[PDB]
């Protein structure tokens, strides 16, 4: 645009432009908005629908079945599909079934590859429901008892090296 | 020459660029 | 891609990132202002002396 | 690559004589990514058993209705925590700069939350080491008194003094928090730190570092190929290394981060699932017990103590 | 390359290189200090639930400890905590006083 | 910048075209200096009285 | 030199010398790390001891 | 000097340079003494406050 090069979305723009302004920048200092040398429009320059993409699969020794999440969009600019927060996931069976958390993708939703099998989605559970009676004349006194013994792991040390530069 | 004070006066817009909401 | 990103033909159970998309624009808009001020060349060789 | 070159192909294939810097630098993100989704497990899943709270909220004459949940509110947050949550995107992500959703949504951190103030209230310390045994407050506290070295009469020849003195302690939480110019400055602080650090990212490719432009394309094809390649090169190890920064500051900051979650973890293990005998652990003076309460991208503690009042000077003997 | 530009691509493989081993060994300074952190961690509870009873709650295994042995192993320490359990409650009715 | 470009007029006037390095640096060497001046209280100011 | 060398040669001396100065703040800012938690245990004994 | 130039102080030195020794250098190769073209006075260079 009379000089100005760049790559893009031009759409529609509500800016505010003064009346011998030809372009914007964004906070960076980086044009997000050009005037048409021609129209005197204003256009609003936004990147080209993209995102990250990550792949949710088992192991190979299993199964070689995928599911696509896609980070920051949602299910209308991505072109078994289940909306998130994280982004679009794709490839997944979402199911009211709650489990503990497998495969994590975000926002308490977790996934798994179960049943014949196929990726599905889940609300992670947080652990088993119970309740304690709040009382003012009663006691619980245990009767009985149990040794128990657990293991518990850490590292003391790491491998040593050196280089000669 | 009665020399006064400028205070703060002879600002003016340095570029054509749009900013708002901003301090540059 | 995972395969590769990982470097391995082996990919264990988990999520993994690899890379981004776009839509990849092949267009090319140019742009530019009316040119109004025409260079008076009639005068110069359509000239009647 | 979206960060350091953008939609320039010629610049993506250019940066490929590096190769392996680029997955450092998202290893290195990813690292720290999972990590604080380990955080707030050690703190808030301590429990494998999530109790519902209590149908009441006044025992013993000790009223903990401003610590409970309060379920007129779409929230179902307590008073004090619903306070805390009240006291504390595009320019960067079109820059390749995203930011990624917890684990654990406030709303679930909440249920763990309130599954170690109904222990603590119904049982006690023991659901903490074994089953839940149910006991009436009034002796959970003489419990706690003979752990300071107080005996437990003075508890009930004082019951209505204690508990009148512990429903004006609590009630004084909400004044000291709404009014106080840095209360939780120290939940503010991580927020402040890690915007800045990334905002100060992103204003660092209008840089040159020597190349006679910052824009790309602008000077891509305003050279020759020999040439103006060479300013290629200055302007990715400008930016390479400006990324190389950013991520160097967040494993640093993370560190220091893990030290206060598991400082944290240890204080919900030590002073809410039983009773210090540690000087200063649980706050000052003689500890007797804790409530947690939750808040953004961290965890508040409330702390209950015995202060001893009225010294009289009295004359004493080694022996009779 | 002659002489006078030779060194200068050579200068350049220098200090990239160079500076690859740099990330190197920051990174190893940060991961020595998770290192340090555990082997701190590790030895206080050698003192705290080997060399005595504790009375911290969950800090030498979740119950009531009684005892720890110490075990070798790669790059580390592994501790057996052998704690007391309660089980098996029954109801009672209750009072302050008599 | 007196450790970089010193006396030098010239190079003092090229820094600003690397971007605000000197503010970084500043910014994080003071955040240490205050806390050095933390680790003493939080020791030694146990007691009000 | 001339300007259109000189700048060439003195852009060689400011980058190099950036990268000293970060190295000295990234590693000074591990040993403060170092420190602090020194000062949490002497913290912690002066309470306990 | 010489064309050798700089900002900063000039003061008389105790240094005792060798017949064949124009300057010398500190601990950074940095000039900081000078014998004087005319009077073979030896200067001692320290930057202005
Ligand atoms: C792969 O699957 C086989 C069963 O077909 C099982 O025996 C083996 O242990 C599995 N290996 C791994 C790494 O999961
Ligand atoms: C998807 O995102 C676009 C952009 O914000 C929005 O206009 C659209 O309504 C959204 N659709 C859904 C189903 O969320
Ligand atoms: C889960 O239950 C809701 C109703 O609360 C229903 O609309 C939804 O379709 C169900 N989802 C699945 C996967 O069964
Ligand atoms: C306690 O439990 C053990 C099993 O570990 C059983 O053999 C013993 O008889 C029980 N004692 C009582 C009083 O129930
Ligand atoms: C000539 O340029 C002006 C803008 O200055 C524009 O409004 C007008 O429509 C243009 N004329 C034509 C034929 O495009
Ligand atoms: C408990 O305290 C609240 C104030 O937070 C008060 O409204 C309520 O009435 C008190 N409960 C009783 C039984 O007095
Ligand atoms: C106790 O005696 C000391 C002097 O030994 C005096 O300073 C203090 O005020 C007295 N306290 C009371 C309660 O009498
Ligand atoms: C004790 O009473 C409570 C109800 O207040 C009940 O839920 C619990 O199962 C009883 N425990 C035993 C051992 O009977």
């Amino acid at each position: 645009f009379n000089g100005l090069k760049g790559t893009g979305v031009l759409t529609e723009s509500n800016k505010k432009f003064l009346p011998f302004q030809q372009f914007g920048r964004d906070i960076a200092d980086t044009t997000d908005a050009v005037r048409d040398p021609q129209t005197l429009e204003i256009l609003d320059i936004t990147p080209c629908s993209f995102g990250g993409v990550s792949v949710i699969t088992p192991g190979t020794n299993t199964s070689n079945q995928v599911a696509v999440l896609y980070q920051g969009v949602n299910c209308t600019e991505v072109p078994n599909v289940f909306q998130t927060r994280a982004g679009c996931l794709i490839g997944a069976e979402y199911v009211n079934n709650s489990y503990e958390c497998d495969i994590p993708i975000g926002a308490g939703i977790c996934a798994s590859y179960q049943t014949s099998q196929s990726i599905i989605a889940y609300t992670m559970s947080l652990g088993a429901e119970n309740s304690v009676a709040c009382s003012n004349n009663s006691i619980a006194i245990p009767t009985n008892f149990t040794i128990s013994v657990t293991t518990e792991i850490l590292p003391v040390s790491m491998t040593k090296t050196s280089v000669d530069c | 020459p009665a020399y006064t004070n400028s205070f703060t006066r002879g600002v003016y817009y340095p570029d054509k660029v749009f900013r708002s909401s901003v301090l540059h | 891609e995972t395969k590769c990103t990982l470097k391995s033909f082996t990919v264990e159970k988990g999520i993994y990132q690899t890379s981004n998309f776009r839509v990849q624009p092949t267009e090319s808009i140019v742009r530019f202002p009316n040119i109004t001020n025409l260079c008076p060349f009639d005068e110069v060789f359509n000239a009647t002396r | 690559t979206m960060y350091i070159c953008g939609d320039s192909t010629e610049c993506s294939n250019l940066l490929l004589q590096y190769g392996s810097f680029c997955t450092q630098l998202k290893r290195a993100l990813t690292g720290i990514a999972v990590e604080q989704d380990k955080n707030t497990q050690e703190v808030f899943a301590q429990v494998k058993q999530i109790y519902k709270t209590p149908p009441i909220k006044y025992f013993g004459g000790f009223n903990f209705s401003q610590i409970l949940p309060d379920p007129s509110k779409p929230s179902k947050r307590s008073p004090i925590e619903d306070l805390l949550f009240n006291k504390v995107i595009c320019a960067q992500k079109f820059k390749g700069l995203t930011v990624l959703p917890p684990l654990l949504t406030d709303e679930m951190i909440a249920q763990y939350t309130s599954a170690l103030l109904a222990g603590t209230i119904c049982s006690g310390w023991t659901f903490g080491a074994g089953p839940a045994l149910q006991i009436p407050f009034p002796m959970q506290m003489a419990y706690r008194f003979n752990g300071i070295g107080v005996t437990q009469n003075v508890l009930y020849e004082n019951q209505k003094l204690i508990a009148n003195q512990f429903n004006s302690a609590i009630g004084k939480i909400q004044d000291s928090l709404s009014s106080t110019p840095s209360a939780l400055g120290k939940l503010q602080d991580v927020v402040n730190h890690n915007a800045q650090a990334l905002n100060t990212l992103v204003k660092q490719l209008s840089s040159k570092f020597g190349a006679i432009s910052s824009v790309l394309n602008d000077i891509f094809s305003r050279l020759d190929k020999p040439e103006a390649e060479v300013q290629i090169d200055r302007l990715i190890t400008g930016r390479l290394q400006s990324l190389q920064t950013y991520v160097t500051q967040q494993l640093i900051r993370a560190a220091e981060i893990r030290a206060s979650a598991n400082l944290a973890a240890t204080k919900m293990s030590e002073c809410v699932l039983g009773q210090s005998k540690r000087v200063d652990f649980c706050g000052k003076g003689y500890h007797l017990m804790s409530f947690p309460q939750s808040a953004p991208h961290g965890v508040v503690f409330l702390h209950v103590t015995y202060v001893p009042a009225q010294e009289k000077n009295f004359t004493t003997a080694p022996a009779i």
